[PDB]
Protein backbone atom coordinates (compact mmCIF):
# COMPACT_ATOMS: atom_id res chain seq x y z
CA UNK A 1 0.00 0.00 0.00
CA UNK A 2 3.03 2.22 0.78
CA UNK A 3 4.62 4.33 -2.61
CA UNK A 4 7.28 6.25 -2.41
CA UNK A 5 10.09 8.22 -4.83
CA UNK A 6 13.11 9.88 -5.62
CA UNK A 7 14.23 13.38 -6.78
CA UNK A 8 17.15 12.10 -8.79
CA UNK A 9 19.72 14.23 -6.72
CA UNK A 10 22.38 13.57 -3.67
CA UNK A 11 21.46 14.72 -0.33
CA UNK A 12 24.95 14.73 1.30
CA UNK A 13 25.67 15.68 4.77
CA UNK A 14 28.54 18.10 6.15
CA UNK A 15 28.99 21.37 7.93
CA UNK A 16 28.78 24.67 6.72
CA UNK A 17 31.74 25.79 6.96
CA UNK A 18 32.26 29.25 6.30
CA UNK A 19 35.89 30.22 6.97
CA UNK A 20 37.61 27.24 5.34
CA UNK A 21 36.93 27.06 1.33
CA UNK A 22 38.44 27.07 -2.02
CA UNK A 23 39.91 30.34 -2.66
CA UNK A 24 38.49 31.50 -5.65
CA UNK A 25 38.76 34.24 -8.74
CA UNK A 26 35.96 36.98 -10.15
CA UNK A 27 35.56 37.72 -13.85
CA UNK A 28 34.15 39.80 -15.38
CA UNK A 29 31.33 39.43 -18.21
CA UNK A 30 29.76 41.59 -20.62
CA UNK A 31 26.93 40.85 -22.83
CA UNK A 32 26.08 43.25 -25.95
CA UNK A 33 23.28 45.94 -24.31
CA UNK A 34 25.73 47.18 -21.62
CA UNK A 35 24.97 44.51 -19.08
CA UNK A 36 28.17 43.49 -16.36
CA UNK A 37 28.36 40.20 -14.91
CA UNK A 38 30.78 39.03 -12.48
CA UNK A 39 30.91 35.24 -12.19
CA UNK A 40 32.91 33.29 -9.46
CA UNK A 41 35.32 31.22 -10.84
CA UNK A 42 37.65 28.77 -9.18
CA UNK A 43 42.10 29.94 -8.71
CA UNK A 44 42.67 26.69 -10.91
CA UNK A 45 40.18 27.68 -13.93
CA UNK A 46 41.41 28.49 -17.31
CA UNK A 47 38.28 31.71 -17.72
CA UNK A 48 36.83 31.12 -20.89
CA UNK A 49 36.08 34.43 -23.42
CA UNK A 50 32.40 33.75 -24.21
CA UNK A 51 29.71 32.89 -22.12
CA UNK A 52 26.13 32.58 -22.01
CA UNK A 53 25.35 35.04 -18.91
CA UNK A 54 22.18 34.85 -16.25
CA UNK A 55 20.77 37.86 -18.68
CA UNK A 56 20.25 34.64 -21.02
CA UNK A 57 21.99 36.40 -24.11
CA UNK A 58 25.72 35.72 -25.17
CA UNK A 59 28.37 37.32 -22.46
CA UNK A 60 31.82 37.93 -23.92
CA UNK A 61 34.84 38.71 -21.39
CA UNK A 62 35.66 42.32 -20.18
CA UNK A 63 39.05 42.39 -21.47
CA UNK A 64 39.30 41.72 -25.52
CA UNK A 65 41.47 38.55 -25.45
CA UNK A 66 39.44 37.98 -29.20
CA UNK A 67 37.69 34.90 -28.96
CA UNK A 68 36.59 33.65 -32.39
CA UNK A 69 33.76 35.32 -33.66
CA UNK A 70 31.83 32.82 -35.81
CA UNK A 71 33.76 30.37 -38.09
CA UNK A 72 30.60 28.83 -38.93
CA UNK A 73 27.92 29.04 -42.64
CA UNK A 74 24.76 29.96 -43.24
CA UNK A 75 22.65 27.14 -43.22
CA UNK A 76 20.69 27.17 -46.83
CA UNK A 77 19.29 29.97 -48.86
CA UNK A 78 16.68 30.29 -50.67
CA UNK A 79 19.20 31.30 -53.17
CA UNK A 80 20.92 27.63 -52.93
CA UNK A 81 17.69 26.00 -53.29
CA UNK A 82 17.66 26.93 -56.27
CA UNK A 83 20.72 27.23 -57.33
CA UNK A 84 21.16 23.72 -56.64
CA UNK A 85 18.38 22.87 -59.59
CA UNK A 86 18.38 25.54 -62.11
CA UNK A 87 20.79 26.93 -64.56
CA UNK A 88 21.69 30.60 -64.41
CA UNK A 89 21.39 31.18 -67.94
CA UNK A 90 17.61 30.14 -67.64
CA UNK A 91 17.13 32.74 -64.53
CA UNK A 92 18.44 35.51 -67.07
CA UNK A 93 15.84 33.86 -69.40
CA UNK A 94 13.21 34.66 -67.03
CA UNK A 95 14.74 38.03 -65.85
CA UNK A 96 14.87 39.32 -69.23
CA UNK A 97 11.50 37.96 -69.73
CA UNK A 98 10.06 39.82 -66.53
CA UNK A 99 12.02 42.80 -67.88
CA UNK A 100 10.02 42.98 -71.13
CA UNK A 101 6.87 42.17 -69.32
CA UNK A 102 7.22 45.08 -67.30
CA UNK A 103 8.80 47.28 -70.52
CA UNK A 104 5.01 46.42 -72.57
CA UNK A 105 3.21 47.07 -69.25
CA UNK A 106 4.75 50.24 -68.44
CA UNK A 107 5.22 52.22 -71.80
CA UNK A 108 3.64 50.24 -74.12
CA UNK B 1 9.21 37.36 -28.85
CA UNK B 2 5.89 38.97 -28.49
CA UNK B 3 4.08 41.14 -25.57
CA UNK B 4 1.26 39.42 -23.59
CA UNK B 5 -1.48 40.81 -21.72
CA UNK B 6 -2.15 39.61 -18.28
CA UNK B 7 -5.10 37.69 -18.05
CA UNK B 8 -6.07 39.37 -14.54
CA UNK B 9 -6.57 42.49 -15.35
CA UNK B 10 -8.45 41.76 -18.84
CA UNK B 11 -10.71 38.82 -18.11
CA UNK B 12 -12.18 39.76 -14.53
CA UNK B 13 -15.16 41.98 -13.54
CA UNK B 14 -14.52 44.54 -14.21
CA UNK B 15 -11.76 44.83 -16.82
CA UNK B 16 -9.27 46.79 -15.75
CA UNK B 17 -7.47 47.41 -18.75
CA UNK B 18 -10.93 47.89 -20.26
CA UNK B 19 -11.69 51.27 -17.32
CA UNK B 20 -7.83 52.16 -17.58
CA UNK B 21 -8.55 52.71 -21.57
CA UNK B 22 -12.20 53.21 -21.23
CA UNK B 23 -12.88 50.79 -24.52
CA UNK B 24 -15.14 47.76 -23.92
CA UNK B 25 -13.90 44.77 -23.68
CA UNK B 26 -15.99 43.29 -26.34
CA UNK B 27 -13.69 45.08 -28.80
CA UNK B 28 -11.00 44.70 -26.45
CA UNK B 29 -10.93 40.87 -27.11
CA UNK B 30 -11.18 42.01 -30.46
CA UNK B 31 -7.60 44.18 -30.56
CA UNK B 32 -5.85 41.75 -28.31
CA UNK B 33 -6.66 38.18 -30.03
CA UNK B 34 -5.73 39.95 -33.35
CA UNK B 35 -9.30 40.06 -34.70
CA UNK B 36 -9.37 44.02 -34.89
CA UNK B 37 -6.49 46.73 -35.69
CA UNK B 38 -6.63 49.37 -33.52
CA UNK B 39 -5.13 53.42 -34.62
CA UNK B 40 -2.69 53.78 -31.62
CA UNK B 41 -1.60 57.17 -32.66
CA UNK B 42 -1.76 60.13 -35.30
CA UNK B 43 -0.28 62.95 -36.48
CA UNK B 44 -3.41 65.60 -36.05
CA UNK B 45 -1.27 68.84 -36.79
CA UNK B 46 -0.03 67.32 -40.21
CA UNK B 47 -3.51 65.97 -41.34
CA UNK B 48 -4.96 69.61 -39.47
CA UNK B 49 -2.72 71.09 -42.46
CA UNK C 1 2.22 24.36 -20.39
CA UNK C 2 5.49 25.18 -20.28
CA UNK C 3 6.09 23.10 -22.72
CA UNK C 4 3.48 24.39 -24.74
CA UNK C 5 4.96 28.08 -24.19
CA UNK C 6 8.30 27.29 -24.87
CA UNK C 7 7.67 25.72 -28.52
CA UNK C 8 5.08 28.18 -29.66
CA UNK C 9 7.44 31.13 -28.13
CA UNK C 10 10.52 29.09 -30.37
CA UNK C 11 8.23 28.67 -33.28
CA UNK C 12 7.42 32.69 -33.30
CA UNK C 13 10.99 33.48 -33.20
CA UNK C 14 12.32 30.87 -35.82
CA UNK C 15 8.72 32.57 -37.96
CA UNK C 16 10.08 36.21 -37.07
CA UNK C 17 14.23 34.97 -38.25
CA UNK C 18 12.45 33.62 -41.47
CA UNK C 19 10.15 36.31 -42.69
CA UNK C 20 6.66 35.01 -43.08
CA UNK C 21 3.32 36.31 -44.07
CA UNK C 22 1.14 37.66 -41.96
CA UNK C 23 -1.69 35.33 -40.80
CA UNK C 24 0.61 32.37 -40.13
CA UNK C 25 2.26 35.46 -37.42
CA UNK C 26 -0.84 36.58 -36.23
CA UNK C 27 -2.14 33.43 -35.63
CA UNK C 28 1.19 32.25 -33.82
CA UNK C 29 0.81 35.38 -31.66
CA UNK C 30 -2.98 34.27 -30.84
CA UNK C 31 -1.54 31.06 -30.18
CA UNK C 32 1.44 32.01 -27.48
CA UNK C 33 -1.15 34.39 -25.86
CA UNK C 34 -3.47 31.92 -25.11
CA UNK C 35 -1.00 29.66 -24.02
CA UNK C 36 0.47 32.53 -21.24
CA UNK C 37 -3.19 32.45 -20.43
CA UNK C 38 -3.84 28.68 -20.10
CA UNK C 39 -0.38 28.96 -17.87
CA UNK C 40 -1.84 31.37 -15.82
CA UNK C 41 -5.28 30.48 -15.23
CA UNK C 42 -6.77 27.60 -17.65
CA UNK C 43 -10.20 27.44 -18.13
CA UNK C 44 -10.72 32.02 -17.83
CA UNK C 45 -11.18 32.46 -21.02
CA UNK C 46 -13.17 30.10 -23.78
CA UNK C 47 -12.70 26.21 -23.10
CA UNK C 48 -9.98 24.81 -20.40
CA UNK C 49 -7.01 22.99 -21.45
CA UNK D 1 -34.43 36.33 -47.78
CA UNK D 2 -31.77 39.10 -46.03
CA UNK D 3 -32.83 37.47 -42.73
CA UNK D 4 -30.74 34.21 -42.95
CA UNK D 5 -28.06 36.04 -44.26
CA UNK D 6 -28.46 38.29 -41.21
CA UNK D 7 -28.72 35.01 -39.24
CA UNK D 8 -25.70 33.40 -40.65
CA UNK D 9 -23.53 36.73 -40.80
CA UNK D 10 -24.48 37.64 -36.94
CA UNK D 11 -24.63 34.33 -35.34
CA UNK D 12 -20.86 33.56 -36.01
CA UNK D 13 -19.70 37.09 -34.25
CA UNK D 14 -21.11 36.55 -31.13
CA UNK D 15 -20.35 32.75 -30.70
CA UNK D 16 -16.48 33.31 -32.04
CA UNK D 17 -14.31 32.51 -29.03
CA UNK D 18 -12.78 29.30 -31.02
CA UNK D 19 -9.00 30.75 -32.28
CA UNK D 20 -9.38 27.47 -34.57
CA UNK D 21 -12.90 29.03 -35.62
CA UNK D 22 -10.87 32.55 -36.28
CA UNK D 23 -8.03 30.98 -38.21
CA UNK D 24 -10.79 29.14 -40.59
CA UNK D 25 -12.73 32.35 -40.63
CA UNK D 26 -9.77 33.87 -41.72
CA UNK D 27 -8.09 31.14 -44.56
CA UNK D 28 -11.57 31.54 -46.05
CA UNK D 29 -11.08 34.28 -47.53
CA UNK D 30 -8.02 33.88 -49.89
CA UNK D 31 -9.39 32.15 -53.12
CA UNK D 32 -7.68 28.70 -54.36
CA UNK D 33 -5.31 28.39 -57.76
CA UNK D 34 -4.89 26.61 -60.76
CA UNK D 35 -1.94 24.67 -62.39
CA UNK D 36 -0.96 27.82 -64.83
CA UNK D 37 -1.27 30.18 -61.93
CA UNK D 38 1.06 28.12 -60.09
CA UNK D 39 3.53 28.14 -62.56
CA UNK D 40 3.34 31.88 -63.30
CA UNK D 41 4.24 32.53 -59.47
CA UNK D 42 7.14 30.20 -59.67
CA UNK D 43 8.23 31.96 -62.57
CA UNK D 44 7.52 35.59 -60.47
CA UNK D 45 9.01 33.75 -57.25
CA UNK D 46 12.68 32.70 -59.52
CA UNK D 47 12.50 36.10 -61.09
CA UNK D 48 12.50 37.55 -58.09
CA UNK D 49 15.53 35.00 -56.77
CA UNK D 50 17.57 35.98 -59.70
CA UNK D 51 17.08 39.72 -59.32
CA UNK D 52 18.00 39.71 -55.53
CA UNK D 53 21.07 37.72 -56.74
CA UNK D 54 21.75 40.23 -59.29
CA UNK D 55 21.46 43.29 -56.64
CA UNK D 56 23.71 40.61 -54.18
CA UNK D 57 26.71 40.45 -57.22
CA UNK D 58 25.51 44.36 -57.32
CA UNK D 59 26.50 45.11 -53.51
CA UNK D 60 30.26 45.16 -54.35
CA UNK D 61 31.37 47.81 -56.41
CA UNK D 62 29.55 46.23 -59.54
CA UNK D 63 27.84 48.39 -61.18
CA UNK D 64 26.28 52.26 -60.91
CA UNK D 65 23.02 51.72 -60.65
CA UNK D 66 20.79 53.11 -64.05
CA UNK D 67 17.69 54.58 -62.67
CA UNK D 68 14.62 52.88 -63.98
CA UNK D 69 16.63 49.79 -64.50
CA UNK D 70 17.44 49.09 -60.64
CA UNK D 71 13.69 50.52 -59.55
CA UNK D 72 11.79 48.01 -62.06
CA UNK D 73 14.23 44.88 -61.43
CA UNK D 74 13.86 46.21 -57.36
CA UNK D 75 10.32 45.76 -57.96
CA UNK D 76 10.78 42.30 -59.45
CA UNK D 77 12.68 41.48 -56.35
CA UNK D 78 10.20 42.78 -54.16
CA UNK D 79 6.97 41.22 -56.39
CA UNK D 80 8.18 37.92 -55.84
CA UNK D 81 7.86 38.03 -52.03
CA UNK D 82 4.40 38.65 -53.07
CA UNK D 83 3.72 35.84 -55.34
CA UNK D 84 5.40 33.52 -52.76
CA UNK D 85 2.99 34.88 -50.43
CA UNK D 86 -0.01 34.36 -51.80
CA UNK D 87 0.83 31.04 -52.91
CA UNK D 88 1.54 30.44 -49.19
CA UNK D 89 -1.86 31.93 -48.26
CA UNK D 90 -3.64 29.57 -51.46
CA UNK D 91 -2.21 26.54 -49.54
CA UNK D 92 -2.74 27.29 -46.05
CA UNK D 93 -6.39 25.38 -46.58
CA UNK D 94 -4.34 22.41 -48.06
CA UNK D 95 -2.27 22.27 -44.64
CA UNK D 96 -5.41 22.09 -42.55
CA UNK D 97 -6.94 19.43 -44.63
CA UNK D 98 -3.87 17.46 -44.45
CA UNK D 99 -3.27 18.19 -40.80
CA UNK D 100 -6.87 17.47 -39.81
CA UNK D 101 -6.29 13.52 -39.49
CA UNK D 102 -3.35 13.52 -37.37
CA UNK D 103 -5.19 15.16 -34.35
CA UNK D 104 -6.66 13.69 -31.02
CA UNK D 105 -3.31 12.69 -29.78
CA UNK D 106 -0.20 14.11 -28.47
CA UNK D 107 -0.15 17.38 -29.22
CA UNK D 108 -2.91 20.43 -30.00
CA UNK D 109 -4.04 21.07 -33.08
CA UNK D 110 -3.20 24.68 -33.49
CA UNK D 111 0.56 23.45 -33.06
CA UNK D 112 -0.02 20.70 -35.65
CA UNK D 113 -1.08 23.33 -37.97
CA UNK D 114 1.70 25.54 -37.69
CA UNK D 115 4.03 23.00 -37.91
CA UNK D 116 1.77 22.23 -41.05
CA UNK D 117 2.77 25.69 -42.19
CA UNK D 118 6.38 25.74 -42.06
CA UNK D 119 6.34 22.46 -43.86
CA UNK D 120 4.55 24.19 -46.76
CA UNK D 121 7.10 26.92 -46.31
CA UNK D 122 9.90 24.65 -47.15
CA UNK D 123 8.10 23.08 -49.73
CA UNK D 124 7.66 26.25 -51.51
CA UNK D 125 10.85 26.51 -51.14
CA UNK D 126 12.01 23.52 -52.60
CA UNK D 127 9.18 23.44 -55.21
CA UNK D 128 10.11 22.70 -59.21
CA UNK D 129 7.77 23.54 -61.34
CA UNK D 130 9.72 21.98 -64.57
CA UNK D 131 8.82 18.30 -64.03
CA UNK D 132 5.11 19.13 -64.43
CA UNK D 133 2.76 17.82 -61.36
CA UNK D 134 0.72 19.76 -58.95
CA UNK D 135 1.85 21.58 -56.23
CA UNK D 136 -0.30 19.60 -53.55
CA UNK D 137 1.47 16.12 -54.45
CA UNK D 138 5.06 17.40 -53.93
CA UNK D 139 4.06 19.50 -50.81
CA UNK D 140 1.73 17.02 -49.45
CA UNK D 141 5.33 14.68 -48.33
CA UNK D 142 7.40 18.25 -46.58
CA UNK D 143 3.51 18.45 -44.28
CA UNK E 1 -60.40 23.63 -26.17
CA UNK E 2 -57.85 25.75 -24.58
CA UNK E 3 -57.23 29.71 -24.77
CA UNK E 4 -53.66 28.35 -23.67
CA UNK E 5 -53.15 26.79 -26.78
CA UNK E 6 -55.36 29.72 -29.06
CA UNK E 7 -52.98 32.37 -27.28
CA UNK E 8 -50.17 30.49 -28.65
CA UNK E 9 -51.75 29.82 -31.87
CA UNK E 10 -51.79 33.76 -32.15
CA UNK E 11 -48.31 34.03 -30.34
CA UNK E 12 -47.13 32.12 -33.92
CA UNK E 13 -45.46 34.87 -35.41
CA UNK E 14 -44.26 32.44 -38.06
CA UNK E 15 -47.04 30.82 -40.30
CA UNK E 16 -45.30 28.09 -42.66
CA UNK E 17 -43.36 24.97 -42.37
CA UNK E 18 -39.55 25.57 -43.54
CA UNK E 19 -39.99 28.94 -41.56
CA UNK E 20 -40.36 27.03 -38.66
CA UNK E 21 -37.91 24.59 -39.45
CA UNK E 22 -34.86 27.05 -40.16
CA UNK E 23 -35.91 28.52 -37.35
CA UNK E 24 -35.97 25.35 -35.26
CA UNK E 25 -31.84 25.01 -37.20
CA UNK E 26 -31.26 28.65 -36.79
CA UNK E 27 -31.68 27.75 -33.16
CA UNK E 28 -30.12 24.19 -33.09
CA UNK E 29 -27.24 24.88 -34.93
CA UNK E 30 -26.03 28.36 -34.05
CA UNK E 31 -23.14 28.91 -36.45
CA UNK E 32 -23.83 26.99 -39.38
CA UNK E 33 -25.42 27.78 -42.84
CA UNK E 34 -29.71 26.77 -42.87
CA UNK E 35 -30.67 24.40 -45.43
CA UNK E 36 -34.29 23.43 -45.54
CA UNK E 37 -34.10 19.72 -46.07
CA UNK E 38 -31.75 18.98 -43.77
CA UNK E 39 -33.75 20.90 -40.91
CA UNK E 40 -36.89 18.40 -41.22
CA UNK E 41 -34.12 15.54 -41.75
CA UNK E 42 -32.28 16.14 -38.14
CA UNK E 43 -35.42 16.35 -36.42
CA UNK E 44 -36.37 13.17 -37.86
CA UNK E 45 -33.04 11.48 -37.50
CA UNK E 46 -33.00 13.09 -33.58
CA UNK E 47 -36.29 11.76 -32.53
CA UNK E 48 -37.36 8.68 -34.99
CA UNK E 49 -34.21 7.58 -36.19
Amino acid sequence: RVLRGSRLGAVSYETDRNHDLAPRQIARYRTDNGEEFEVPFADDAEIPGTWLCRNGMEGTLIEGDLPEPKKVKPPRTHWDMLLERRSIEELEELLKERLELIRSRRRG
Amino acid sequence: AAPVTHIWYFKGVPSRLGYLLDLAPKDLEKIIYFAAYVITSVDEEMRHN
Amino acid sequence: LYRRVINRNNRLKRLIDLGAPEIIVNNEKRMLQESVDALFDNGRRGRPV
Amino acid sequence: SEALRQARKDAELTASADSVRAYLKQIGKVALLNAEEEVELAKRIEAGLYATQLMTELSERGEKLPAAQRRDMMWICRDGDRAKNHLLEANLRLVVSLAKRYTGRGMAFLDLIQEGNLGLIRAVEKFDYTKGYKFSTYATWWI
Amino acid sequence: FSEIMRSTLEKDNTVGTDEALLDIYRKLRPGEPPTKESAQTLLENLFFK
